[PDB]
């Protein structure tokens, strides 16, 4: 991982150059042909719509401030659909509830389904 | 109070085999296409284990269709829960406990050699909001949340149901509710002190990432 | 409600046959099941095209050229490689019967609880309280159609621990204290039915300066 | 091995959380009232009462 250099006694550091799984992120193609492409655990500077996520530079996919029930995963907290042209945002975890609870409040159910 | 502590993921690894064995060297690779899909079919063995930890993850934690919240006034009968409801007032909303939790519980050495290790797709942060709205609503509805929607109930009365599940009756309860309260609220600040205290409270889990530390170590080192 | 929860029942049933007609990847689980399997046997089957350094991935081959002394350096480059295929196959396969062997004990854990019994296991029998179940068969596979409790109208009452009468402190029997805002009824926890308080489904026990949260009433006594 | 630990705290979840055991031992050594989880790296912590 590090080498000193044969004529001019410098101490070098030797790292791999930039490497990563690709994945793509596809609708099927009943639906459209198409595509977005993860470059995984890269850098957007490194692999020449591009957004830069911790699970790698997702390319072909408009990042959106919706969030919404998780389609596609890519990870850490970003999914991806096709809504048309292919969307990245991050995963809604479900809509939110705030319960009125109090200390004499009490809710009962006065109907039901059989499920 | 006791504390259960269980595994649910594991760390998502991905070996590229010919990078593994053949790294930037044509002639090897050209070799090792005269084993045929062994490649193909470690890659696949790796990937579907991937899979399988986020969604094992998402049945341990998304057991809950909506994000409950608690009220802003937090009368639960005596009750005390800061310990274990979240604490805004730092970036990551997580609670006294869990900040202990993750607190108790190279790569570029490993990573160089074509080992990757994907990101969960549930952040630490999606888990302790999961971790909320399972708090929240076992404290506001009980276990009706459980059923469909959660209905309020006043949180002494859900533990007078909760005597009377046990064979108790409710006046127990009602009679002594504020040493109940205070017994409660005295456990849990001997599981804060406990795992303050104890590294090894946690082994469990720490066992799971030292397992898969060595059987990284051991397949890189295997490389020499 | 007998004549609505038998349409209840029969209309749930009627979309389960729709959904089932309808959507392809419901079975997922089981296909999935076929799936690896299909793939661990054409993966063992194309390694019989390998070389693994031989001259020849066909055995007939080898032995049509060659003689013994030269024939069994490139036959045993083609043993190796395929009991290797073979091993790993194998052990594909006794690690995936592990899998299949845990759903099948879940499979038939629920059998027992869910349909020759009633499940107090939330979660286990399906989402809601369980009721029944029915087993169904399908391929390499089981399939249970639960049958649960869902409560559904929704309405907010005012409530109560307890009810002061007398001075003596009383509590309901099955259900809870609740108020329209002007009268208190007793009511079982599930399901709103609003009953007078009487002696019959109150207890008593201590009195009114324990409770927290006691309200003063009238408890009857018929 | 994890597959089954995450099956048992997905159970516990679901039992001891969202309910209220009879299951002896299953939710804590006691008679069980409730529980609470708590998130932990590659887990689950419960606060079994
Ligand atoms: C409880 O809910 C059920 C539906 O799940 C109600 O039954 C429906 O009543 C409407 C009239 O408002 C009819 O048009 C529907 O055809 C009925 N559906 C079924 C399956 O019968 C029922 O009336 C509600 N009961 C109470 C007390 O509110
Ligand atoms: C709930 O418990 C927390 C502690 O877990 C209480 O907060 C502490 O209050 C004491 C004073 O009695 C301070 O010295 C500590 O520094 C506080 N700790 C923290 C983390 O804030 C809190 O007041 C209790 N809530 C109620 C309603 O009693
Ligand atoms: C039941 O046990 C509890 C302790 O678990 C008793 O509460 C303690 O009482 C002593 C006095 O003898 C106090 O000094 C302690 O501070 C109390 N502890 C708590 C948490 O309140 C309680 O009195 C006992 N009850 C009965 C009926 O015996
Ligand atoms: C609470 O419930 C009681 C009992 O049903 C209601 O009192 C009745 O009101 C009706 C009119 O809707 C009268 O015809 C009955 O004679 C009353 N019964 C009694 C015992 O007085 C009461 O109005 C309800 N209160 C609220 C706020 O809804
Ligand atoms: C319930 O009813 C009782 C009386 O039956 C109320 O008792 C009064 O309490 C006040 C406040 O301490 C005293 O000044 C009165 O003298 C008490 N009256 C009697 C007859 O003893 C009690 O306050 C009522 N509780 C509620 C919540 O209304
Ligand atoms: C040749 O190598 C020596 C190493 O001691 C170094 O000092 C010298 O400067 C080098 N000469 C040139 C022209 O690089
Ligand atoms: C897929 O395409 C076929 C036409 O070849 C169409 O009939 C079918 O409904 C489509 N399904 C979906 C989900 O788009
Ligand atoms: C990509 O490079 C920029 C510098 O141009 C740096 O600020 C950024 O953090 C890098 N991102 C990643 C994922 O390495
Ligand atoms: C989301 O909104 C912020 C403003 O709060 C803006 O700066 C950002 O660019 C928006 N992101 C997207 C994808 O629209
Ligand atoms: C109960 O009251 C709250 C307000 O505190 C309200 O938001 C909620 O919708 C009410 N629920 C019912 C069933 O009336
Ligand atoms: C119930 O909560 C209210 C505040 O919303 C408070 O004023 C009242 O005293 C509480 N009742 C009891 C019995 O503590």
């Amino acid at each position: 991982d590090a080498v000193r250099d044969p004529q001019t006694l410098e101490i070098l550091d030797i790292t791999p150059c930039s490497f990563g799984g690709v994945s793509v992120i596809t609708p099927g193609t009943n639906t459209s042909n198409q595509v977005a492409v993860l470059y995984q655990d890269v850098n957007c500077t490194e692999v020449p719509n591009v957004f830069q996520t911790r699970a790698g530079c997702l390319i072909g996919a408009e990042h959106v401030n919706n969030s919404y029930e998780c389609d596609i995963p890519i990870g850490a907290g970003i999914c991806a659909s096709y809504q048309q042209s292919i969307i990245a945002y991050t995963m809604s975890l479900g809509a939110e509830n705030s319960v009125a609870y109090s200390n004499n409040s009490i809710a009962i159910p006065t109907n039901f389904t059989i499920s | 109070v006791t504390t259960e502590i269980l595994p649910v993921s594991m760390t998502k690894t991905s070996v590229d085999c010919t990078m593994y064995i053949c790294g930037d060297s044509t002639e090897c690779s050209n070799l090792l296409l005269q084993y045929g899909s062994f490649c193909t079919q470690l890659n696949r063995a790796l990937t579907g284990i991937a899979v399988e930890q986020d969604k094992n993850t998402q049945e341990v934690f998304a057991q809950v269709k909506q994000i409950y919240k608690t009220p802003p006034i937090k009368d639960f009968g005596g009750f005390n829960f800061s310990q274990i409801l979240p604490d805004p007032s730092k970036p990551s909303k997580r609670s006294f406990i869990e900040d202990l939790l993750f607190n108790k519980v190279l790569i570029c050495a490993q990573k160089f050699n074509g080992l990757t290790v994907l990101p969960p797709l549930l952040t630490d942060e999606m888990i302790a909001q999961y971790t909320s709205a399972l708090l929240a609503g076992t404290i506001t509805s009980g276990w009706t949340f459980g059923a469909g929607a959660a209905l309020q109930i006043p949180f002494a009365m859900q533990m007078a149901y909760r005597f009377n599940g046990i064979g108790v009756t409710q006046n127990v309860l009602y009679e002594n509710q504020k040493l109940i309260a205070n017994q409660f609220n005295s456990a849990i600040g001997k599981i804060q002190d406990s795992l303050s205290s104890t590294a090894s409270a946690l082994g469990k889990l720490q066992d799971v990432v030292n397992q898969n530390a060595q059987a990284l170590n051991t397949l890189v080192k295997q490389l020499s | 409600n007998q004549k609505l929860i038998a349409n209840q029942f029969n209309s749930a049933i009627g979309k389960i046959q729709d959904s089932l007609s309808s959507t392809a990847s419901a079975l997922g689980k089981l296909q999935d099941v076929v799936n690896q399997n299909a793939q661990a046997l054409n993966t063992l089957v194309k390694q019989l095209s390998s070389n693994f350094g031989a001259i020849s991935s066909v055995l007939n081959d080898i032995l049509s050229r060659l003689d013994p002394p030269e024939a069994e350096v490139q036959i045993d480059r083609l043993i190796t490689g395929r009991l290797q295929s073979l091993q790993t196959y194998v052990t594909q396969q006794l690690i995936r019967a592990a899998e299949i062997r845990a759903s099948a004990n879940l499979a038939a854990t629920k059998m027992s609880e869910c349909v020759l019994g009633q499940s107090k296991r939330v979660d286990f029998c399906g989402k809601g309280y369980h009721l029944m179940s029915f087993p169904q068969s399908a391929p390499h596979g089981v399939v249970f159609l639960h049958v649960t409790y869902v409560p559904a109208q929704e309405k907010n009452f005012t409530t109560a621990p307890a009810i002061c009468h007398d001075g003596k402190a009383h509590f309901p029997r099955e259900g809870v204290f609740v108020s329209n805002g002007t009268h208190w009824f007793v009511t079982q926890r599930n399901f709103y039915e609003p009953q007078i308080i009487t002696t019959d489904n109150t207890f008593v026990s201590g009195n009114c300066d324990v409770v927290i949260g006691i309200v003063n009433n009238t408890v009857y006594d018929p």
